[PDB]
């Protein structure tokens, strides 16, 4: 009942410094390939004042 | 007359359970009125 396979890349995961580098890697050796970009978090606005607001509605129930 | 050998806080003897609400309750009529933040609550 063990997992049988029959595809010589199943575990080749290569690794590189920047996006050019894997797209020319890709493309030298003649693999179709497609790029999806880098998702990074934008910046957030934090306030340990905004729990205590006079009138907004960010004040916390608790803590 | 200069009287220091009593002790005149005797008025605590006398209060029940109630005092500091029904103090409270009638001070009510003395107060100003709230500032108000413009909503109900911070919930709502």
């Amino acid at each position: 009942g063990w997992a049988s396979t029959a595809d010589p890349l199943s575990n080749l995961v290569l690794t590189f410094s920047t996006k050019e580098d894997a797209i020319a890697f890709a493309e030298k050796n003649g693999w179709s390939y497609d790029v999806e970009e880098r998702k990074v978090p934008k910046p957030k606005s934090k306030s340990y004042g905004a729990n205590f607001s006079w009138n907004k509605r960010t004040r916390v129930s608790t803590k | 007359p200069f009287d220091n050998t009593t002790y005149k806080n005797l008025q605590h003897h006398d209060y029940s359970t109630y005092t500091f609400l029904d103090l409270n309750l009638d001070l009510s009529k003395f107060r100003m009125p709230q500032p108000s933040s413009g909503r109900e609550s911070p919930r709502h």
